[PDB]
RNA sequence: CGAGGAACACGAAGAACAGACGAGGAACACGAAGAACAGA
DNA sequence: TCTGTTCTTCGTGTTCCTCGTCTGTTCTTCGTGTTCCTCG
């Protein structure tokens, strides 16, 4: 069986600064010529992924040199530096030993940037989903630069995560952060039993947890 | 101009068995090896499968063999595989892929398909305008969206002015657990555009509905 | 004095030949690993 | 215990088909070196 360590699973990129990305084998590369044959496949979010580098650091006919490849043994090692903008997506490591020709996934780009404002916004339900005996809450908040936060949801001074789904994005390429989307979704029976609405967030920006309770 | 096409969307039903057919242009097929990668969002890809185009050497995985068949044909100049045994946890993307030496790594490769396993029954979308707290501008900037609800089929792509508004938009993905499907979508637009500018959610659902709804 | 044409070269580009390396399957005489119907 | 044979994994050697690499040899062109000729 074939496993493989990304030991750089993520990495702080900001455009113009290094990085080195070490692809980890479980076991030895060798091969009978002497040889290995290592590959990286770089996938910006929309199109199909192509080959950047076929065998440890020479490449394919027509990339910029501005990536490097290295090492030999059992980590191997892309070095960058100038980042770009253009350049952006998912990084993908072969395996170059073993008999099952198993693909590693697992290692993505990351653009650093300062940290931005949470946006918070309550939206109660369209009268259309009311004349259908159901409801849903949503709490947009947008804006997220990390990836570390914590959502919850009260209904009249009462915790229940009960009813609720949640919705993520990427990474923006214009904006580059992320965005969040909480719904609570019951009936109208169950909607009316209490008054206030609240959705609170844990962002580390504002060192307290954002509270907002609306009601209608 | 070497490049790769497939088939579009599918949707299948459990226990069936579904087609692929895989074409590129430029160069010689015969002289080369088709081969295949697997890829479920959410986890990393996997390769399934080769076949040389001269010679016709059939060999899958150790967990794939007898799965999923794969032949070619060369006046057609296509690949293709036969996938059977079929369950709702492959329901991902498959990727046609270009040898560059001896079936030992990829040089470029196709677009794939979204390969989708059919569950429930093909409704039409419920969409939903996104109606403000007061109404008008009441603040530096107001926020307005779309709330999708009710639909089957994963083709509900979300264009804001039929394929305008790039800028300042989140789109956002949907959820299959339970066949149920929530689509939300915001968009931040500024204090002066509110009553002339009004942005309409556009689905469009080539099995079900081409849906303009505005706010 | 600076340069070009004719035959040879420092290095580079297009192309071809000869040899070797390995990568993938096909065919054949034989070897190892598990099994089944009948016969001696 | 084996044979007539069949359903599968791995080698002993050869050939056919395709390919990425390495070394030597040859033909033409270019930034230019040796003698003759020519250009101002």
């Amino acid at each position: 069986d074939v496993l493989m360590t990304q030991t750089p699973l993520s990495l702080p990129v900001s455009l113009g600064d290094q990085a080195s990305i070490s692809c980890r084998s479980s076991q030895s590369i060798v091969h009978s010529n002497g040889n290995t044959y290592l590959e990286w496949y770089l996938q910006k979010p929309g199109q199909s992924p192509k080959l950047l580098i076929y065998k440890v650091s020479n490449r394919f006919s027509g990339v910029p040199d501005r990536f490097s490849g290295s090492g030999s043994g059992t980590d191997f090692t892309l070095k960058i530096s100038r980042v770009e903008a253009e350049d952006l997506g998912v990084y993908y490591c072969f395996q170059g030993s073993h008999v099952p020709y198993t693909f590693g996934g697992g290692t993505k780009l990351e653009i650093k940037r300062a940290d931005a404002a949470p946006t918070v916004s309550i939206f109660p339900p369209s009268s259309e989903q009311l004349t259908s005996g159901g409801a849903s809450v949503v709490c947009f908040l947008n804006n997220f630069y990390p990836k570390d936060i914590n959502v919850k949801w009260k209904i009249d001074g009462s915790e229940r995560q009960n009813g609720v789904l949640n919705s993520w994005t990427d990474q923006d390429s214009k904006d580059s952060t992320y965005s969040m989307s909480s719904t609570l979704t019951l009936t109208k029976d169950e909607y009316e039993r209490h008054n206030s609405y609240t959705c609170e967030a844990t962002h580390k920006t504002s060192t307290s947890p954002i509270v907002k309770s609306f009601n209608r | 101009e070497v490049q790769l096409q497939q088939s579009g969307p599918e949707l299948v039903k459990p226990g069936a068995s579904v087609k692929m057919s895989c074409k590129a242009s430029g160069y010689t097929f015969t002289s080369y090896v088709m081969h295949w990668v697997k890829q479920k969002p959410g986890q990393g890809l996997e390769w399934i499968g080769f076949i040389n185009l001269y010679n016709d050497g059939t060999k899958y995985n150790e967990k794939f063999k007898g799965k999923a068949t794969l032949t070619s044909d060369k006046s057609s100049s296509t690949a293709y595989m036969e996938l059977s045994s079929l369950t709702s946890k492959d329901s991902a993307v498959y990727y046609c892929a270009r040898d560059y030496y001896g079936s030992r790594w990829f040089d470029y490769w196709g677009q794939g398909t979204t390969l989708t396993v059919s569950s429930a029954k093909t409704t039409a979308p419920s969409v939903y305008p996104l109606a403000p707290v007061c109404g008008d501008t009441t603040g530096s900037s107001v926020t307005l969206g779309c709330l999708v609800k009710g639909y089957f089929p994963e083709p509900v792509t979300l264009t804001w002015n039929s394929g305008s508004l790039s800028s300042g938009v989140h789109t956002f993905p949907a959820v299959l657990q339970s066949d149920l499907y929530t689509l939300s979508s915001s968009v931040t637009v500024t204090s002066s555009t509110w009553p002339s500018q009004s942005i309409t959610c556009n689905v469009a659902h080539p099995a079900s509905s081409t849906k303009v709804d505005k706010k």
